[PDB]
């Protein structure tokens, strides 16, 4: 017996993701990572979106 | 009326009745509105932002 997932994970966009999805076609997932990383200086995120 | 001189003659007109008829003029203006705007009015999805 082998423990699977119960349920389909859950993607969600960001305010700021429907800025950018309106303005400029296009998404960058966990874009408040990104930004918080960037001007903290730090260049590892733990993981992706 | 004024009274007059009993050989000059005169009329007896105390009233008259005058009819005034409505004159019709409708107007008349368009909008209109997409098959698209029309769904997401109508259909809101629960979906997302």
């Amino acid at each position: 017996t082998v423990s699977a997932p119960a349920t389909y994970g859950n993607f969600v966009l960001s305010p700021e993701n429907a800025v950018t999805a309106i303005s400029y076609h296009s998404i960058l997932a966990d874009f408040n990572s990104y930004k918080a990383h960037l001007t903290s200086g730090q260049p590892h995120l733990p993981n992706d979106s | 009326r004024v009274a007059s001189g009993a050989g000059l003659p005169t009329s007896r007109q105390t009233t008259i009745m005058v009819t005034k008829y409505s004159e019709k003029s409708p107007i008349t203006i368009p909008f209109e509105l997409s098959a698209a705007c029309l769904t997401y009015l109508r259909e809101t999805f629960e979906g997302t932002i």
